């Protein structure tokens, strides 16, 4: 599958 | 830790996944979402954080 990551400030 | 998203191969929306889902099928669709709220291609894509 095509995935990505993005910043999550809460963690 | 970051947020993982997967793209639906049918509708091209990005869907958040739980952390640690490190194995996915070659093609993935909204219908496979573990979250029932985002399990239909008609549900709008969630916004990213600011
Ligand atoms: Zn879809």
């Amino acid at each position: 599958a095509r995935t990505k990551q993005t910043a999550r400030k809460s963690t | 830790s970051d947020q993982t998203w997967v793209q639906c191969d049918a509708c091209l929306k990005w869907r958040k996944l739980p952390d640690g889902m490190d194995q996915l099928p070659e093609k993935w669709y909204c219908s496979n979402n573990p979250d029932p709220q985002f399990r239909n291609c008609e549900v709008p894509e969630e916004p990213e954080d600011e």
